[PDB]
RNA sequence: GCCAAGCUAAUACAUGAACCAACCGGGUGUUCUCCACGUGAGACGCCCAGCGAAUGAAUGACAGUAAAACCAAUGCCUUGCAGUAACACCCAGCAGUGUUGACUCAAUUCAUUCCGUGCGAAAGCCGGCUUGUU
């Protein structure tokens, strides 16, 4: 029943002394969980970032058409 | 520091220039314009008061809408030496 | 309520197949203005490269061709060669004589050499046979055409 | 096996092309799908390059779009009326892309009726049901848009005439539009 | 695919004589054209003469030490092509390549802080998914989002080190160019006028500071400064100038004697 | 060259990650608050709105004219048109602008669709220090 440590219970086998123990595979140790958690943050944030330079280049489209604007503008307020 | 108080989110349709006096009421307005972005703009008579009329509608809810009040730099004698400006210009139009 | 729609065209419509366009729709109520010749109908006809003019009978026609490099896919690139129409015998096709002395080192002197090419004619120009022709290479379009007809002198 | 080169061709003087070279797998053909009516069969063919063609073997429904309208849904396949080609593919009902075909008019009745509330014919929609901020939407529809006859009565009976525009025996799948204006009254006469 | 490349196909610049090897690194795809590359086997024996043979050349690339445009590269057919900055940070080289004005590849040693500013000619403009405008490079980078005034046949001059493009020069007359194909490349001048020829290639007029005019074919220049006064880098020792081949024997012979 | 039975793994095969986590539009509701008594406005419920692929519709530019009335609607000033990007907000310029010599191409929005013939953060491995449910 989970919530306990497996390394206690596998079989162990001598020969003729040493005891062989296989590796246990699928076992998710906290410093597996460590990449596996920073796996799906990184990844959010990578496209976080994505969306700032794609505001900051719609910043850099619009603030010259606003500058273009008002200089027609302001040309035709003098005629 | 200046008089003018930007107010939104009033909508025209939705509330009547009546029912927008009444935030309005208590504190002297001068003048009252109504807009498509939904902003009004609303000429305050003191200015002092305008000071006072954020503080007292901040976080303010308005006909079921949380409303937001700040202080507008064009004031009204401005306005009006351009309103006057308008007429005399228009009316060498007409004449054209 | 109704639309009048467009009536049919015995004049184009003879293929056993309905004859259209495959980058407009010619059936819409409204049209997009985009794509609309001087006589309210609805036509494609691109302007290729190279600055080679759009000839008005592929913008205010009513022929449907879809090998003609100004209203179809068919797209001018690589060699752009001129020859003398030899031969209009087929049918949207022509055959053209690229006539040129070669150069024989040994003895000095030049002989007179003659090659044929199989070129696609859009319904746009009609060429005589004698007259003069700017090709253009496009896209195997059948066994023998890698040309097509850019313009008729 | 079949070959797409033109070694066997005679040249355009006539001759004869003697070959020094064996086939090439670069140059290969494959068998046609002869795609018909009936329940989905596809095949897969491991193109070149890794990507799979869809080889259809017989095929039911496909996307039908109403190009006047900009809509799209998904019918079955009722029949098929004319091939350019041969009748000997109408006959044995073939698919092929730009042959004529009838589908189910019912998924254009019930959007148009959903669209601008003209119920053509007169779970289904029921155009009185609407809630009366719609009908405002639908006379600003109404004025933009005007409906031919012959598409109409085509809706009213049921079966509407079509055109495929996918290829059955390379995507797997059988798309078509169906026939508007000049088309339509073309198809028609040979149709009758 | 073909992996074998033969001695006397390789590449004349690579220097490798004919009697040695009768196989040549044949270069790994990657940013530059196996034709218009050194690998960087070839590169760090046969040119810093760091690696005796080709085993001991292995050797230095699997540990990383070499670094191109501000990365470690292990792969001895790495193609490492003209306009990089390759730095060995054990002997601190931070040397970028070039081409001297006989066309061949020069290892033109930088200054600190000259490695971060690096060139590169834009060669296609596309947008990708999302609406995104898109430039490729000459070394197969793909710049993400480009100056809005950025063209076709203009070059950005792109920090190595931030990863982000900090100027452009726009692809005018009275630009300092250097050529990059054929027996021109490898000289510096000033683009007097370009003549467009739509479909074929464009031919492009230039004249260096010697005056001598001479021309080339428009997909050969690459911008390398605003003036011919005043380069953004640091060019090859010659300046990009041809002198006279007559001039070139004289001077050789004269300080030949000098010697003795 | 070969079968049958017992285990046992993987980065072999299959399945699958809700919250953390946005902007964005289309179809709607006999839904609630309002204005005068409908191009009316606002909230909320549900149906879709990922890359790629299939079909259709719109974009993917113009570049051979100068002034007034008239009517309906919508902006404004004040209670009739001078000024003026576009927009009925939470974004008062978060695109009115891809490229080529030329594109039915790139890319975007809208409608239907993907049935093995697609898509995981391999649900993976290894290293360092301060040895850390970031
Ligand atoms: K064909
Ligand atoms: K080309």
């Amino acid at each position: 029943s989970r919530t306990e440590d497996v390394r206690k219970y596998v079989v162990r086998r001598r020969v003729v002394d040493r005891l062989k123990a296989p590796k246990i595979q699928r076992l998710i140790t906290p410093r597996v969980k460590a990449r596996r958690a920073k796996k799906a943050k990184d990844a959010i944030a990578k496209v976080r970032a994505s969306a700032a330079e794609r505001r900051e280049y719609l910043r850099l489209i619009a603030s010259n058409r606003r500058a273009l604007r008002q200089r027609d503008h302001s040309k035709k307020h003098t005629r | 520091n200046s008089s003018c108080v930007f107010v939104s989110p009033i909508f025209r349709p939705s509330t009547t220039k009546a029912q927008v006096m009444e935030l309005f009421a208590g504190v002297k307005v001068q003048r009252l314009r109504m807009y498509r972005q939904n902003f009004a703009y609303a000429y305050l008579d003191s200015p002092a008061a305008a000071k006072k009329f954020v503080e007292e509608k901040n976080g303010t809810e308005f006909r079921g809408h949380t409303l937001r009040v700040a202080l507008s730099a064009r004031s009204l004698e401005k306005l009006r030496a351009r309103q006057e400006a308008a007429n005399v210009v228009i009316a060498a139009h007409r004449h054209y | 309520q109704y639309y009048h729609a467009h009536a049919v065209d015995a004049t184009i419509q003879h293929e056993k197949a309905y004859q259209r366009q495959t980058a407009v729709n010619e059936n819409m109520h409204r049209p997009s203005r985009k794509h609309v010749n001087k006589s309210g109908h609805i036509r494609y006809s691109k302007k290729i490269g190279l600055g080679f003019k759009t000839p008005a009978k592929a913008l205010n026609g009513k022929y449907i061709d879809r090998k003609c490099p100004f209203t179809s896919n068919v797209v001018i690139r690589g060699r752009i060669l001129r020859g003398v129409v030899h031969s209009t015998k087929m049918h949207r096709t022509i055959i053209i004589r690229r006539n040129y002395l070669h150069f024989i080192k040994k003895y000095q002197r030049y002989q007179k050499r003659h090659k044929s090419l199989a070129v696609h004619c859009s319904p746009a120009f009609d060429p005589k046979q004698g007259d003069e022709v700017v090709i253009g290479q496009c896209r195997p379009l059948s066994k023998t055409i890698r040309y097509n007809v850019l313009e008729v002198v | 096996g079949i070959v797409r080169s033109r070694l066997h061709k005679r040249k355009i003087t006539g001759g004869k092309t003697k070959i020094h070279r064996k086939r090439m797998k670069a140059e290969l053909g494959r068998l046609p799908a002869n795609t018909r009516l009936g329940a989905r069969r596809v095949s897969p063919v491991r193109a070149r390059g890794g990507n799979f063609k869809i080889r259809a073997l017989r095929l039911d429904t496909g996307n039908f779009a109403w190009a006047s309208e900009a809509i799209a849904h998904r019918v079955r396949l009722l029949d098929v009326v004319y091939n350019a080609t041969s009748n000997e593919l109408v006959r044995t009902k073939t698919l092929v892309k730009n042959c004529i075909v009838a589908v189910d008019a019912a998924p254009f009745k019930r959007w148009y009726a959903k669209h601008y509330g003209i119920d053509l014919d007169a779970d289904k929609y029921d155009v009185n049901k609407a809630s009366p901020k719609l009908q405002r939407e639908w006379t600003r529809r109404r004025r933009n848009h005007r409906v031919e006859k012959a598409i109409a009565d085509q809706l009213r009976e049921g079966r509407v005439l079509a055109r495929i525009t996918s290829r059955p025996g390379q995507s797997g799948r059988a798309d078509g539009i169906l026939l508007e204006g000049a088309e339509l009254q073309f198809y028609l006469k040979r149709l009758e | 695919a073909k992996k074998h490349l033969k001695r006397l196909y390789a590449p004349k610049d690579w220097m490798l004589s004919k009697l040695t090897g009768v196989f040549a690194p044949r270069p790994r795809p990657g940013p530059h054209k196996l034709r218009e590359c050194l690998p960087l086997l070839v590169i760090i024996r046969n040119r810093l003469k760091y690696a005796l043979n080709a085993r001991e050349g292995e050797m230095i690339l699997r540990q990383g030490l070499v670094h191109v445009d501000n990365h470690p590269r292990r792969d001895g057919k790495y193609p490492a092509g003209f306009m990089d900055v390759v730095e060995i940070p054990k002997t601190g080289d931070r040397f970028r390549l070039m081409y001297d004005v006989k066309g061949r590849f020069a290892l033109v040693n930088l200054s600190e802080a000259e490695a971060q500013i690096k060139l590169m000619k834009v060669v296609n403009l596309y947008t990708a998914t999302g609406r995104v405008p898109v430039a490729v490079t000459h070394d197969g980078h793909r710049i993400r989002y480009p100056d809005p005034h950025t063209s076709i046949g203009d070059t950005i001059v792109y920090n190595v080190k931030e990863k982000k493009c900090v100027d452009l020069i726009k692809n005018r007359q009275g630009k300092a160019v250097i050529v990059t194909g054929g027996a021109n490349r490898g000289r510096i001048g000033e683009i007097v006028k370009v003549e467009c020829h739509p479909g074929a290639f464009n031919i492009a007029h230039l004249k260096d500071a010697s005056g001598a005019e001479f021309a080339t074919r428009a997909a050969n220049i690459f911008v390398i400064g605003k003036d011919l006064n005043n380069l953004q880098v640091t060019v090859p020792k010659q300046q990009g100038l041809r002198m006279n081949v007559i001039q070139e024997r004289e001077e050789r012979l004269i300080a030949a004697e000098a010697r003795k």
